[PDB]
């Protein structure tokens, strides 16, 4: 039962970070240790997620989803976590109201990605 | 862009709708498939989680 | 994300509210007691920052904002504490109205361009060509300090070593290349400008060395001289071989580093030395080397077979002053063509509270001078700039539309802060005082004029410009998350 | 002196946030629990406010204005109150900078009398524009309360009966409208298109015995139709000390019978010669009693309250008569008719009392098929009738939704610079003061209010001088000139000058002292 | 001492609710009494009377303001203020060793010297520099300045005048002169009465008849009640037969016909009680001219005894001819909706009335009660020759004097005059915090030309300045300054000499 939201409503978190941060003019976040003094400013998504430990077991999962990302091309790793989040954030309804199986809406997302592209 | 009007989009420095090929704002198409393919790779493992397996730290 | 800004609004304007009470001489001076028993008293806000430790991150950035701001203008680090606070004051009611802090951020940058333009149009244009104004500029600077008689004599010496290294395209200069060498005795009647160098301490006071020595050589060299370290003959051989490699070179001027690992020069190899006259300088701090490295045009050389003669100065005369308590060894002529000579005085006095605080003055003084040479021209403080700004933008902010048209009205009213405290810290009534200024404003301008008050451009522009891009990045920080 | 003037400013900006969502046509309404147990839903703030029971001496202020300001204005009630808490948070920023009260207090009077200067040249007329242009403003003027209700579909019927109400009870040498000469009436059930503009009082009666007839005969050409009202408890002969009638047998039937009915055989001959044509008394009659008045073509009238009794004396022009001996015919009112006419499927049969002539009183009859479509419809009236008097005490009217408001800003910030001292703040701070309506209509219509203000203040400056205000409810475009949308100015006047003697009378307040309950 | 540090914070805290009330620009407090009953003044007197306070030191304050509001009625705040400064100044100088006997016997001789000086300052002027008229007049527009009639106030002075010229000199009280608030209307367009009016609540019908032109109506008073209706009482008679049923409705109208024969052989057109008229007699009296006016208040009745020397009779048998009494004109206006009922030209009449209008009824009531401070410096000009400069002139030479006198004086009764001196400084403090002015810069500005051997020199209440206020018009009577000392002194020795307080529950 808590699975599920850890894996929905914990993965948001992660990508609240990166969120706010996506744009020119977006928001920046505040990495502190525990001197303060080696803190840093800085919009990287990658640095951010990387420097703050996660205790989440399922937010290693978004992890080496950056990292491939970073492979093909150094932009745009910030703006993949935060599709990610919104596609996580809708599951909700996906499964209260819904009780559509997870397989069959991956299923319709490759027929979405196919018109999309 | 319902009714016609493709090219139309939003304006960040004006705030409202305005032709994208005057203005000359325009985004990489590879980072259009780079982060529609990430996203989905991503997202189909996330959905088919029924539990969560801690991994062993190293 | 409100509770994370608004919990560091009301921490940074607690902040800024306890270093306004110490704007000007007559403010109130805040104490600092260190866990180790020091206890430090002034109204430096950069020294009260600094020594307060703050566990508050965004309020921490202040630091950088006071250390930025003597740096840069030379002035101004209580004003601009108490103007970053200003909008950050302002800026509470701005969040109740549902006002999205980017609109917020951008007007505070597009505000602070448009201010300096107003300021430049108010401002009398003055030249560097006329020394009337620079050597009063000087002058009244020093009224704040010990000194009185002395300050009169001091100011042509400050004109005359800024306008030769200021030339006219330059616009920022180096500071790090003045430096002022305090010493026990004497007095401030004896200066010398000494253009070529100034080093930080003596030379040899042992017996046969030469002290003073005519067309010579500098250049700096991180060897020591020293015995075999891992029978008196054996000792000299070893010292033979290190000061007959220097002679080929011709470098009668040896400047070794300051360490506690090893000795400086071996009294066996002054008599070696005392026969080619060769004068050796130890002590040399570590601060100096990136110093003597820049004004010399040499280059340290860290073993004996990298010291070459390209890399050897020149000097025309080096010899040791005498004086009571001083011995200051000078250098003339270092004929450098693509370097600019450097300005190094020595400060001496009998009192060692004398050349403490008369080296901390004169670094004020020529930051006031140096602000004229990226802008020219003054303005008289005393909240002047302050009102003078909210003066015009009252028509102007009628002729905005939007969000950004009421920004304009908060805008003016954090800028009458500044006279406000001003009026505050000399005992008389705050409100009664700023209206009386906003009176006469109809017929007089700038009108301090006869108290010979002055204050440079650029310390009241980098005031603005300093905490418009500090609350903006204040804003941009929405949560506070723990990462090690 | 320390936490008094910090405590006030919270304690009256908190009652005074409540009515701030309401102002407005668009305004949010508000359901309201009475004591008794019945809800009551309405957008005005005069009864928010009366039912408020608190013990706050700061917010007691508040009720007592709102009685006066119903009687003068009535519109005055919502808005003076958020204006008077723009005072109050303009003035908490002064105490912070040593700014004294009183100073306060004074600058917002020498402010106020500035502005109404500007806006005397600024303002329009309304007879010399044309005279059918008035009445045109007297139909429009309760369409835009009743907007926001179901009876805006009918409010054509409504709009006329408010013409000639204001005329026949105001007169143009005073230009005064009296509350006690408007009888407010309403009852449950029917609708509201039988709604009818009666000249004169109701009284709701049943005719007794249903054989007296419906209308009152003109007895051979007789004046009008007079009339007779008795206070008098006319009852049997109670004497003040024994009592005990009882009758012993059969005996006692012809002896007590003669002895009774000879007296009222005296008192019935003047009544005739005055020509009264109905009785009426406070209390109730006898079963018998109507019988003979019936031959004689008199009906009677019972269960009459004393405040009724107002009513038809002023609009028939009749009188209560002292003694039947030296009543005269000179002084007897006389009106057209009186007749019965049965108002819808109600069975209380109710009538009407015509007069034809001009009075000096109105009774304004108010039907619906709701208790709460009744009382709202009353309330909506009121506030039209007293702007009818406005606009005839003062031909010279401003633009007000937000127009006023705007151009009072700006006149007093332009005029702010010219004015050194202490007063240069009291009017920046009065002028700030002033954009919490705009802002506020701003913020109830679901628009932005800063967004919206700096577009006013643009249009009246650049382009041209004008009245341009904020639109609560969806309308065309702008410039509410076009649409001939007007506002008292003696009105508006009216409301600025109780907002300020508001804010006084809480800043002269430095203590609160009360006792305890026991 | 416990006990007599716990009485300084007692008096401080009474005299703290008195420092914004003191002056004509003051604030006025708010006290909620248990009769959940709205009051706002100004007047100490009033203040202390509601607060009914169980501290036995700060009763006494209370106490000491009604003898000077009894023999006076001037100066109930000013009294309160100058006693509980003594506790103040004597609060350090318990801690110190020196006991409060000797500083309640200071106070004695200071007094004594004070007392002395006011007769000095004090200078007795009739016609010199003035005439009959303009005499009374500039008194008045003292306490108009500085408030919202400053504009009218040219109207309101010659109403003001009028008022006290319409009584005997002799004689004169502010309670004689009654005062109706009207709502709505102008407020340059109030006029002056020379007889008796009330608020005229009756609402019910009647209306259009008894014009306001009158020519000699006869005033009478009444009792009982003239109406047959009777509200409380009542009986039970029912009959059995079927034609009585007629006659048994028809009786009670000729029950007082008997008495109410006897009115109209009178011939009385005015018809006064404080009991509410029956509507059944507003008809005929119309016809003989006779007016009537129900609901009336019982205060407002025993002004038309004293007008027309009327007298009141229980019915209507005895009622003596002579009894009557009328007026030279009437006059009755509707402006605000209302009909109100006004007396003229009464030879006879004792008391006089004078009408306000405003906007606003909060209004009126502040222009009502600053128009009563101007009465008493009217009243007490011709009641009293004797007057002092006001606005601070003799306040701050009563403490200069004191400075001097003390030299000579040798003991620890020289600190104990300079402190009561520098406890006469409270006066003018208040003065000018209440009307804006600062109150430091003031302090120190008038003690500049007050050095200069003038005495005279005041307080500008309109604009801040030092200057004399014999150019501002500011008068005040001597019998105020002398009973200030006395009734401050006697209350302060009182406290100061109670070391235990004792309070014992029944």
């Amino acid at each position: 039962e808590n699975a599920r939201l850890s894996a929905f409503v914990g993965a948001i978190a992660v990508g609240d970070l990166v969120k706010s941060t996506l744009g020119p003019k977006g928001m920046d976040k505040l990495l502190q240790s525990a001197s303060s003094n080696t803190c840093m400013v800085t919009n990287d998504g990658a640095t951010i997620l990387k420097s703050i430990p996660l205790d989440n077991p399922a937010a290693k999962v978004l992890v080496n989803i950056s990292k491939v990302q970073d492979d093909e091309v150094g932009d745009g790793t910030t703006s993949v976590t935060v599709l990610s989040a919104e596609l996580l954030r809708e599951a909700e309804k996906l499964i209260d109201q819904s009780k559509i199986h997870p397989q069959t809406i991956i299923e319709g997302y490759r027929l979405a990605s196919a018109a999309a592209l | 862009i319902y009714n016609g009007i493709s090219t139309s989009g939003l304006d960040l420095n004006n705030g409202t709708i305005a032709d994208m090929r005057q203005l000359g704002i325009v985004e990489s198409y590879k980072l259009k498939r780079a982060v529609v393919s990430s996203a989905s790779e991503a997202a189909e493992v996330l959905l088919r989680v029924d539990n969560i397996i801690r991994a062993r730290p190293r | 994300p409100q509770e994370v800004r608004k919990a560091n609004i009301i921490a940074a304007r607690s902040v800024a509210d306890a270093i306004r009470t110490s704007l000007g001489p007559k403010g109130m001076d805040k104490m600092i007691k260190t866990s180790r028993g020091e206890i430090i008293i002034s109204n430096d806000g950069h020294t009260i920052l600094k020594q307060m430790a703050i566990l508050h991150p965004v309020a921490r950035m202040l630091v950088e904002v006071s250390a930025a701001q003597d740096s840069e203008a030379g002035d101004g680090t209580t004003s601009v504490v108490i103007l970053t606070g200003a909008l950050l004051g302002a800026a509470e009611r701005l969040l109740n109205k549902g006002i999205h802090p980017t609109i917020i951020a951008d007007s505070f940058q597009s505000a602070a361009k448009r201010s300096v333009d107003i300021l430049l149009e108010m401002c009398h244009k003055v030249s560097l060509s006329d020394r009337e104004q620079l050597v009063r500029a000087a002058s009244t600077s020093l009224s704040s300090k010990i000194v009185s008689q002395y300050s009169s004599f001091l100011a042509p010496l400050a004109v005359d070593s800024v306008l030769k290294i200021s030339d006219e395209n330059s616009k920022n200069v180096d500071l790090n290349d003045i430096r002022l060498v305090k010493k026990v005795g004497g007095t401030i009647d004896d200066t010398e400008m000494i253009d070529g160098v100034v080093l930080t301490q003596t030379a040899i006071k042992s017996a046969g060395g030469p002290t003073r020595k005519e067309k010579a050589k500098i250049g700096l060299i991180q060897f020591q001289i020293s015995p075999p370290k891992p029978i008196l003959k054996e000792e000299r051989a070893y010292l033979l071989n290190i000061c007959k490699k220097i002679k080929k070179a011709k470098c009668n001027v040896l400047l070794i580093q300051k360490s506690i690992l090893r000795d400086a020069v071996n009294d066996l190899a002054l008599h070696f030395l005392s026969k080619l006259n060769i004068m050796v300088v130890k002590d040399i701090e570590r601060e100096e080397i990136e110093f003597l490295s820049k004004g010399l045009g040499c280059k340290p050389i860290a073993d004996i077979e990298l010291f070459t003669e390209d890399r050897l100065g020149s000097a025309d005369l080096v010899e040791e002053i005498d004086s009571d308590g001083s011995k200051i060894v000078r250098v003339t002529g270092i004929r450098n063509n693509n370097a600019r000579p450097t300005v190094s005085v020595v400060i001496r006095g009998a009192n060692n509270m004398i050349i403490d605080e008369t080296e901390r003055s004169l670094h004020d003084a020529l930051c006031v001078i140096r602000c004229l040479v990226k802008e020219r021209g003054l303005i008289a403080g005393g909240g002047a700039p302050e009102i003078e700004i909210s003066r015009r933008l009252s028509k102007e902010a009628r002729s905005m539309e939007g969000v950004q048209a009421f920004i304009w009205q908060e805008f003016a009213s954090a800028l009458e802060v500044i006279p406000t405290t001003l009026a505050e810290n000399a005992g008389l009534n705050s409100i009664k005082v700023v209206t009386e200024l906003r009176s006469k404003h109809e017929n007089g301008e700038l009108n301090t004029y006869e108290e010979h008050i002055l204050q440079p451009v650029l310390v009241s522009t980098s005031a603005i410009t300093l905490a418009s891009e500090c609350v903006k990045s204040i804003l941009r920080i929405d949560d506070i998350a723990f990462s090690r | 002196g320390l936490e008094a003037k910090k405590s006030h400013i919270l304690a009256a900006r908190s009652v005074a946030s409540i009515i701030k969502t309401s102002l407005g046509p668009r305004g949010l309404d508000k359901i309201l629990i009475s004591p008794d147990g019945e809800i009551t839903i309405t957008n005005d703030g005069a009864t928010i406010l009366s039912q408020m029971e608190l013990d706050n001496e700061i917010a007691k202020l508040l009720v007592q204005l709102s009685k006066s300001q119903d009687d003068e204005i009535g519109d005055g009630t919502t808005g003076v109150v958020v204006l008077a808490s723009a005072l109050l948070d303009q003035a908490l920023e002064l105490i912070q900078k040593g700014i004294h009260p009183i100073k306060i207090a004074n600058g917002f009077d020498e402010a106020a009398k500035l502005a109404i200067s500007k806006l005397e040249e600024t303002c329009d007329d309304i007879s010399a524009s044309n005279d059918e242009l008035f009445r045109d403003f007297l139909l429009r003027a309760a369409k835009t309360s009743l907007g926001s209700k179901i009876v805006s579909k009918d409010h054509d019927r409504f709009a006329e009966m408010a013409v000639e109400a204001v005329i026949n009870v105001m007169d143009k040498d005073r230009k005064d409208v009296d509350f006690d000469l408007i009888k407010m009436q309403g009852r449950v059930g029917g609708s509201i298109s039988d709604s009818k503009l009666i000249n004169g009082v109701i009284l709701d009666k049943d005719f007794s015995h249903p054989q007296m007839p419906k209308c009152v005969l003109p007895k051979e050409g007789s004046d009008g139709v007079k009339l007779a009202i008795l206070t008098c408890p006319f009852e049997p002969p109670k004497p003040k000390t024994k009592h005990k009638l009882d009758i012993s047998s059969v005996e006692e039937y012809q002896k007590l019978q003669t002895y009774e009915q000879d007296k009222f055989k005296e008192m019935i001959d003047d009544v005739k010669k005055a020509g009264a044509d109905v009785v009426i008394c406070q209390w109730g009659f006898d079963d018998e009693a109507n019988h003979l008045l019936l031959q004689n073509d008199l009906p009677a009238v019972r269960w009459v309250g004393g405040q009724e009794l107002e009513h038809i004396a002023i609009s028939t022009n009749g009188r209560i008569v002292p003694r039947f001996q030296d009543l005269s015919k000179d002084k007897l009112g006389t009106c057209s008719r009186i007749y019965e006419q049965e108002f819808g499927t109600t069975k209380d049969r109710m009538l009407i009392i015509e007069q034809s002539k001009e009075t000096k009183t109105v009774t304004c009859f108010v039907r619906g098929s709701n208790k709460m479509i009744v009382d709202e419809a009353e309330r909506a009236l009121h506030d039209s009738l007293c702007v009818v008097r406005n606009l005839v005490k003062d031909s010279r009217v401003v633009y007000g939704g937000g127009a006023a408001e705007v151009t009072m800003s700006l006149a007093v910030s332009e005029e702010a610079d010219k004015q050194r001292g202490i007063d240069q703040y009291a009017f920046r701070g009065f002028a700030q003061a002033l954009d919490t309506i705009p802002m506020t209509l701003a913020e109830n219509s679901g628009l932005d209010p800063i967004g919206t203000l700096s577009t006013l203040k643009s249009k009246q400056l650049k382009e041209k001088i004008s009245n341009i205000g904020v639109d609560c409810l969806g309308y065309g475009s702008n410039d509410m000139k076009e649409l001939f949308v007007v506002d008292p100015f003696i009105g508006k006047k009216q409301q600025i000058l109780l907002a300020t003697q508001l804010c006084r009378m809480i800043l002269k307040i430095d203590n609160v002292i009360i006792s305890g309950k026991d | 001492k416990g006990q007599i540090i716990s009485n300084i914070n007692a008096c401080v805290a009474v005299q703290e609710a008195l420092k914004p009330t003191l002056g004509p620009l003051g604030s006025d407090i708010l006290i909620v009494t248990s009769n959940q009953k709205t009051t706002i003044s100004n007047d100490g007197a009033t203040i202390l009377k509601l607060l009914d306070v169980v501290h036995p030191a700060a009763k006494t304050l209370v106490d000491i303001s009604r003898a000077q509001d009894a023999e006076v009625g001037d100066g109930t705040t000013s009294v309160t203020i100058l006693a509980g400064e003594l506790m103040k100044e004597a609060k350090p100088f318990l801690e110190e060793g020196i006991s409060s006997h000797l500083i309640m016997k200071g106070y004695r001789k200071a007094v004594s010297l004070a007392v002395e000086k006011i007769n000095e300052l004090a200078v007795d002027i009739t016609s010199e520099k003035s005439s009959g008229r303009e005499l009374l007049e500039r008194c008045a527009r003292t306490a108009m300045s500085s408030k919202l009639i400053h504009n009218n106030a040219d109207f309101f002075v010659k109403m003001c005048v009028d008022a006290v010229l319409s009584l005997d000199r002799n004689d004169l009280d502010d309670k004689l002169i009654g005062i109706k608030k009207i709502p709505g209307g102008a407020m340059e367009e109030s006029l002056f009465i020379n007889g008796v009016a009330f608020k005229k609540t009756f609402s019910y019908a009647g209306f259009e008849q008894q014009p306001k032109k009158f020519n000699n109506p006869k005033i009478l008073s009444l009792n009982v009640e003239l109406e047959l209706k009777a509200e409380k009482d009542n009986a039970e008679v029912r009959v059995e037969h079927v034609e009585d049923y007629q006659a048994i409705v028809d009786a009670e109208w000729q029950l007082i016909f008997e008495k109410l024969r006897q009115v109209e052989e009178t011939g009385a057109n005015i018809v006064l009680s404080k009991l509410p008229i029956g509507d059944l007699a507003t008809q005929f009296f119309a016809d003989r001219n006779i007016f009537c006016a129900g609901r009336v208040s019982a205060d407002d009745m025993n002004r038309v005894i004293q007008a027309v020397g009327g007298s009141i009779q229980s019915t209507t048998s005895d009622i003596k001819p002579e009894h009557l009494g009328t007026c030279a004109l009437f006059e009755e206006m509707q402006i605000g909706s209302e009909r109100y009922n006004l007396f003229q030209g009464c030879p006879q009449a004792k008391t006089c009335t004078l009408l306000l209008r405003g906007g606003a009824e909060q209004v009126i009531a502040e222009v009502e009660r600053s128009l009563h401070d101007a009465i008493m410096i009217v009243k007490r000009a011709l009641q009293n020759k004797l007057i002092v400069a006001g606005g601070g002139a003799t306040e701050m030479e009563v403490s200069k004097c004191l400075r001097d006198y003390s030299k000579t004086i040798a003991g620890k009764q020289q600190m104990i005059i300079n402190a009561f001196a520098k406890a006469l400084e409270v006066i003018p403090r208040q003065l000018c915090e209440n009307a804006g002015f600062d109150a430091i810069e003031i302090l120190n500005k008038l003690r500049l030309a007050h050095s200069k051997g003038e005495k005279w020199y005041g307080v500008v209440f309109e604009t801040e300045n030092i200057g004399d206020n014999f150019a501002k018009f500011v008068w005040e009577p001597a019998l105020v300054k002398i009973n200030a000392l006395n009734s401050a002194t006697e209350a302060t020795n009182l406290i100061l000499s109670v070391d235990e307080t004792i309070t014992n529950k029944g």
